[PDB]
């Protein structure tokens, strides 16, 4: 099969820095017209995608030129000079060559994550979800640097997690920073009855996770 | 603008069917192959094969050969695609992004002139997996326990919870607050129902007592919400 | 083209509302004078189709 695959999977330079997104197909991108039937695409969060280049290197209408490059047989390089603000989006190659063809894995353009650790605001929920539900190790973050994110969601005051799940916001803050959310497995009374429930959060320059938690009986 | 760009939305359980529509402008029935495609929330796009709208000739991607139906409804302007034998794992976005038009002097069913690289407006659509825990609006108090509340690092109010209709305008932003909402996502728990942890920033006094509330109206359930979630 | 007074000179920077080195305004003053040479001196003009 054609197998268009991307090289970087994400970009994390500061805005106005210089970069490229690159791809290689498995084989066979030339048709023996020699136009190279491949394209380049983006979609920002919640957008249906659009092309930014087609027929290997013909740019889309109003394309930034710094954010535009070319295909070249099996291998290709989309330019990312002068890393434009609000250009941080899912981006990849696509095979125009034949009917089963696939888009590349949507490599994420982003701003450079600063040293910023998230705020320690997290704890187990208030009474309408803790006492009326479960006093579990609920976790949170605000303005975290996304590049080395971490979180806590465990009983007995562990300051870690394992039986837990989490999600992160867009990198919209000046630190390339994002909000964050998470939750943890514990008994509906036992997570508050234990020595603490953890709620901590960490980021790309955090020396340890922020002290979000509930004390024994404070959950 | 592009009428060939996608439309409509649905929710359906395992073993159900699904539907789609478009319109005969821009990449119309006279102007492209209606090369439908889908993408999961966790992934890049995949082909649902190709359709030629007038006369309705087709090719299917073989990964979906027993799961797919097509329609030459060009009198209604619609390349009205459909699907069958859906699953929870089939829940995905869908789009109608057109082919790059015919590239030669010839005429006919040019189903050798496309692939992944659709070259016209997608507009988007979605089919939600109705295997999940279908339920009404809820706004869980993301505001903190006694160890974390009443300090300058805290945040208050509530976020969307307990329903497969997990999207809601929660964010601790029900007008009792109207700025400083930390965008902590409404991710699904194991039953597909929401488990959101969003909260609104405040002064350290409000962060220990304020009447913060979430506008947690479960969007796929249509019902409104405004539930309070005060710290401490 | 550009019947406007907005900032225009950058896009590598986010172009915040500071009209300086962050992102300049283009439409600077056009004030030629008779104290200048014959080409620096201004023209009053009209055109039609």
């Amino acid at each position: 099969d054609i197998v268009m695959t991307q090289s970087p999977d994400s970009l994390a330079v500061s805005l106005g820095e210089r970069a490229t997104i690159n791809c290689r197909s498995s084989q066979s991108v030339l048709y023996s017209n020699n136009e190279n039937y491949l394209a380049w695409y983006q979609q920002k969060p919640g957008q249906p995608p659009k092309l930014l280049i087609y027929w290997a290197s013909t740019r889309e209408s109003g394309i930034p030129d710094r954010f535009s490059g070319s295909g070249s047989g099996t291998d290709f390089t989309l330019t990312i000079s002068r890393l434009q603000a609000e250009d941080v989006a899912v981006y990849y190659c696509q095979q125009y060559y034949s009917l089963p063809r696939t888009f590349g894995q949507g490599t994420k353009v982003e701003i450079k994550r600063t040293v910023a650790a998230p705020s320690v605001f997290i704890f187990p929920p208030s009474d309408e979800q803790l006492k009326s539900g479960t006093a579990s190790v609920v976790c949170l973050l605000n303005n975290f640097y996304p590049r080395e994110a971490k979180v806590q969601w465990k009983v007995d005051n562990a300051l870690q997690s394992g039986n837990s799940q989490e999600s992160v916001t867009e990198q919209d803050s000046k630190d390339s920073t994002y909000s964050l959310s998470s939750t943890l497995t514990l008994s509906k009374a036992d997570y508050e009855k234990h020595k603490v429930y953890a709620c901590e959060v960490t980021h790309q320059g955090l020396s340890s996770p922020v002290t979000k938690s509930f004390n024994r009986g404070e959950c | 603008q592009v009428q060939l760009v996608q439309s409509g939305a649905e929710v359906k359980k395992p073993g159900a069917s699904v539907q789609v529509s478009c319109q005969a402008s821009a990449n119309t029935f006279t102007n492209h192959y209606i090369h439908w495609v889908r993408q999961a929330p966790g992934q890049g796009l995949e082909w649902m094969g190709i359709i030629y709208p007038t006369g309705g000739n087709t090719i299917y991607a073989q990964g979906f050969q027993g799961r797919v139906t097509m329609t030459r409804d060009t009198s209604l302007n619609t390349i009205y695609l459909e699907l069958s034998s859906l699953r929870s794992e089939d829940t995905a976005v869908y789009y109608c992004a057109r082919d790059v038009r015919v590239d030669d002097s010839w005429s006919g069913y040019d189903l050798l002139s496309g692939g992944t690289y659709f070259d016209y407006w997608g507009q988007g659509t979605l089919v939600t997996v109705s295997s999940a825990s279908t339920k009404g609006p809820s706004v869980f108090p993301l505001a903190p326990s006694s160890k974390s509340t009443s300090g300058g690092t805290a945040a208050l109010g509530c976020l969307v919870k307990d329903y497969f209709p997990e999207p809601v305008t929660v964010s601790w932003n029900s007008g009792a607050l109207t700025s400083g909402v930390h965008t902590f996502p409404a991710v699904l728990q194991s039953s597909g129902l929401y488990s959101l942890s969003s909260v609104v920033t405040v002064p350290s006094s409000s962060l220990g007592t304020q009447t913060y509330i979430c506008n947690v109206n479960h969007k796929p359930s249509n019902t409104k919400v405004d539930k309070k979630v005060e710290p401490k | 083209r550009d019947i406007s007074e907005a900032i225009y000179q950058a896009g590598s920077t986010p172009c915040n509302g500071v009209e300086g080195y962050n992102c300049y305004f283009p439409l600077q003053s056009y004030g030629f004078q008779p104290t200048n040479g014959v080409g620096y001196q201004p023209y009053r003009v009209v055109v039609l189709s």
